[PDB]
């Protein structure tokens, strides 16, 4: 169930308003229906009043105000391990080559602390 | 200060009250809305960064003497922009616009001692022709002026006090 | 009566009842933990809010603290009771001795003397320093400014000026340390006490460790003491350890006061803030003030607004160059930028004027030739150009002088040089009498006879 | 008619349970780049250590009229608006 709604779209910067008890943390990943494709948004700043400010990981064109936003509670997660070898992927870990789905065994968050 | 931001809300509210011939009720509602804003716990609530709709719905809860169809709309409109603190100034500008619409002017009179009714009558009669509006005088005689009288309407001031003459004379130095 | 409503660094906002709003520059008082904190009013905001600068550490201040309104500005002790003691910006004693036996206290914010009261004087004040009194002599009751970067030697020159000038001046003196090293203040105080001259000097110290308010207002206290000594009809000497820190403190506090930045991020009121302070340091028909001020130059940029504004307020300006100091030539005075109002044939006389202008022209020609020398080498020069270079280098060496205060660095004993000896030596060098001597003969010699004596042993 | 409506206001706020936060406690209003804006904390002082959820601290730098500006002495990404401090 989507819980947030878009309130501003200024270029790549997208603002989304969430219920006050469900505001996503920083660096979390959101997704929205940009027509016929899912568009992922990365949370950058938590503004007051439940409004969050995000950077769109894709083309921002075609976004309407009021679109529903699904709050994935984990940061951007990518497949890892031996399955990735010989494969071309974008920042989101989706295959860019036409060689089909990656036989992932794990997905790891990209934002982690240093040793 | 909220003087500049209060103006559109006061003007809209006054025009609406004029179109519905309910100005007095609106003035009372505005006074009530201005009083709840001064509440100590409500002040902290208004200072906090609550969502506009939740803050609005919490504000409507503390008011049961508001005309909901119009007063709730007013409050929700101010809430959506965070202007709720401007209510004490919206009230004052509403009163000012009402007085302008009714062509009525308040005048303050200051003198060394209480005036006679005939002097007050002549003052009111002169001021009504000066302003071309009806006037309502109030007397606020003062301990410091030892003679003369001061007449203030709007911000135009006529000074005949002896204190003013004494200072204006020393200025020729 | 007052309530604190905001705390932003050194700036504290206080709310008062609208009938009792304190005036500008009024001193406020607030209890901060186990100590009493003074606040100075800067701006009157609307609705009884007043904006103040804390004369102390502002940490530990809560909102809602009760603030007491004192009805007078910051007032400091003045008079002979301040002689020989170290005093805080607030006029409190900082030495461990007892309370100051004050008889009168003065507000630190005062108006400049009127145009009528001003007095002109041309009595040349002699110094032991060849380059200073040669190129940029200064008169009793005038302003002297030492411009330099970091480490070029402003403080050493000021200490040597103190030592030399105090010889023929028997009046009182005021030393105001603004935003400098505390260690230097302690050393100066101890060396004053050891010489038993402390009882003639009043010392006001607000150093760099202090919060911005102390560094901002400290100079005015020293100025007020100097003005008290002056109005009594005496001849006073004022020394400001670093005038630059005052404007720096103004810059630090300016942003919090809600003023838009200007130029290089300085406060918009930079020129007025500098002028109001500088205008009070003036000799008057009732009494004279001699002033020496060190002026820090940020990042060696002599075009920065802070040095640029100071240039107009001074009578004699001595510019210290890092490049010369790196040669080991001390004092590192740049003779092509140093200038004084007193370098005028009427006052100094014709011989001094001609010698100074000859030296200036020779050095200018050397600067012009140096660009060719850098690429082609000296061999390409004409035979007169080579003589010009040889004389210019000797002049540059001769400007060096061993200081008595620098003995802890060089080891060699200091020298005192009369004006007559320096003008005679420089005129002799330019006339070519000493063209047979090597350059090293002139390095760090007091007088020309010492130069010829050094030549015998090379 | 003013004192009675004022006490009616107090009665109504009591009825609907709108109440101020306790002193020495507050709520995080916004989070960005390790800077934290906190509402409440009426008894906070300049330079105080503010204990956050978990076992980390924030340093109060600004005591604004309506909020406290603080910097987190550690990772800030897990903090969220509305957390108690
Ligand atoms: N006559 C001199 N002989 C030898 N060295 C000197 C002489 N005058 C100055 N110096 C050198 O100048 C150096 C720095 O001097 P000083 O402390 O006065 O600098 P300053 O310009 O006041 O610097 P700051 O900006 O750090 O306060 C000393 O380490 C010293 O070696
Ligand atoms: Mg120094």
């Amino acid at each position: 169930m989507a819980t947030g709604k878009i309130v501003q779209v200024i270029g790549a910067v997208v603002d989304v308003e969430f219920p006050q008890d469900a505001v996503p943390r920083v660096y979390d990943a959101l997704e929205v229906q940009n027509g016929n494709e899912r568009l992922v948004l990365e949370v950058q700043q938590q503004l007051g009043g439940g409004i969050v400010r995000t950077i769109a990981m894709g083309s921002s064109d075609g976004l309407r105000r009021g679109l529903d936003v699904k709050d994935l509670e984990h940061p951007i997660e990518v497949p890892v391990g031996k399955a990735t070898l010989g494969r071309i992927m974008n920042v989101l870990g989706e295959p860019v080559d036409m060689k089909g789905e990656i036989g992932e065994e794990e997905r790891w968050a990209i934002h982690r602390a240093a040793p | 200060e909220f003087i500049t931001v209060a103006r559109p809300y006061a003007k809209a509210a006054f025009d609406f009250a004029v179109e519905h011939q309910s100005v007095e009720r609106w003035q009372d509602m505005l006074a009530f809305a201005a009083e709840v804003t001064k509440n100590e716990q409500m002040a902290e609530l208004l200072s906090g960064a609550l969502a506009p709709e939740t803050l609005a719905e919490s504000f409507i809860a503390v008011a049961g003497e508001q005309l909901d169809e119009n007063g709730q709309n007013l409050i929700r409109v101010m809430a959506e922009n965070g202007r709720l603190n401007a209510l004490p100034d919206v009230l004052e500008q509403f009163i000012h616009l009402r007085a302008v619409s009714e062509a009525t002017a308040e005048v303050d009179v200051i003198s060394a001692a209480a005036l006679s009714e005939q002097q007050l009558a002549k003052i009111s009669a002169a001021m009504e022709k000066r302003l071309s509006r009806k006037v309502k005088l109030n007397a606020k005689i003062d301990k410091s002026v030892m003679a003369g009288v001061i007449i203030r309407a709007g911000d135009m001031v006529i000074d005949g006090s002896v204190r003013g003459r004494l200072e204006r004379l020393a200025d020729v130095l | 009566t007052g309530k604190i409503v905001q705390v932003i660094g050194a700036v504290v906002d206080v709310e008062f009842p609208q009938d009792a709003v304190p005036r500008v520059y009024d001193a406020l008082e607030v209890q901060n933990g186990n100590e009493r904190l003074v606040l100075e009013v800067q701006q009157q905001l609307g609705g009884g809010i007043v904006r103040t600068i804390a004369m102390g550490s502002s940490d530990g201040l809560r909102r809602g603290l009760d603030v007491k309104d004192l009805e007078h500005p910051i007032e400091v002790p003045v008079g002979k009771a301040t002689l020989g003691r170290i005093m805080n910006v607030l006029g409190e004693p900082v030495d461990m001795k007892g309370e100051i036996g004050e008889e009168e206290r003065w507000a630190i914010h005062r108006a400049a003397p009127s145009y009528e009261e001003l007095s002109n004087s041309q009595e040349l004040l002699e110094t032991g320093i060849k380059v200073i009194d040669l190129m940029a002599p200064f008169a009793k009751g005038g302003k002297v400014g030492l411009f330099g970067g970091a480490g070029v030697g402003k403080t050493v020159n000021m200490m040597e000026l103190i030592r030399n000038i105090a010889i023929e001046h028997s009046g009182y003196s005021v030393f105001a340390g603004v935003g400098e090293r505390t260690r230097e203040g302690n050393d100066f105080y101890h060396e004053m006490t050891d010489s038993n001259v402390i009882d003639k000097v009043s010392l006001v110290y607000g150093q760099m460790n202090e919060p911005p308010g102390n560094r901002l207002r400290v100079a005015l206290t020293g100025l007020t003491m100097a003005e008290k000594f002056r109005d009594e009809g005496r001849d006073v000497l004022l020394f400001v350890d670093n005038i630059y820190r005052y404007t720096l403190a103004g810059t630090e506090v300016s942003a919090l006061l809600g003023r838009m930045p200007s130029a290089v991020g300085y406060q918009p009121t930079l020129a007025e803030e500098m002028g109001v302070l500088q205008e009070r340091i003036t000799s008057t028909k009732t009494g004279s003030i001699t002033s020496v001020q060190a002026v820090y130059v940020p990042a060696d940029d002599l075009t920065d607004p802070s040095p640029a504004t100071t240039f107009a307020h001074l009578d004699a300006t001595v510019v210290l160059s890092r490049q010369i100091a790196s040669l080991g030539i001390y004092p590192a005075v740049d003779p092509l930028d140093s200038t004084s109002r007193q370098l005028d044939p009427l006052v100094v006389g014709q011989e001094h004027y001609d010698t100074a202008r000859g030296v200036q022209s020779i050095l200018q020609r050397y600067q012009e030739l140096k660009d060719i020398i850098a690429i082609l080498g000296m061999d390409e020069l004409s035979e007169e150009d080579k003589l010009v270079v040889a004389r210019a280098r000797k002049i540059q060496r001769f400007l060096s002088q061993p200081f008595f205060v620098a003995e802890v660095f060089t080891g060699s004993p200091g020298k005192y040089v009369s004006l007559k000896d320096t003008i005679r030596g420089f005129k002799g060098i330019m006339e070519g009498e000493y063209d047979h001597l090597p350059e090293q003969a002139f390095y760090m010699v007091g007088s020309i006879e010492e130069a010829v004596e050094k030549a015998k042993k090379l | 008619n003013s004192t009675e409506i004022s006490e009616l206001i107090k009665q109504r706020i009591a009825q609907f349970n709108v109440v101020s936060e306790a002193h020495n406690e507050g709520t995080i209003v916004s989070v960005s780049d390790g800077v934290i804006r906190i509402h409440g904390l009426a008894d906070a002082m300049q330079g105080e250590m503010i204990s956050l959820p978990g076992n980390r601290y924030a340093i109060a730098l600004n005591l604004e009229r309506d909020s406290v500006g603080a910097v987190v002495m550690g990772p800030y990404a897990d903090l969220a608006e509305g957390m108690k401090v």
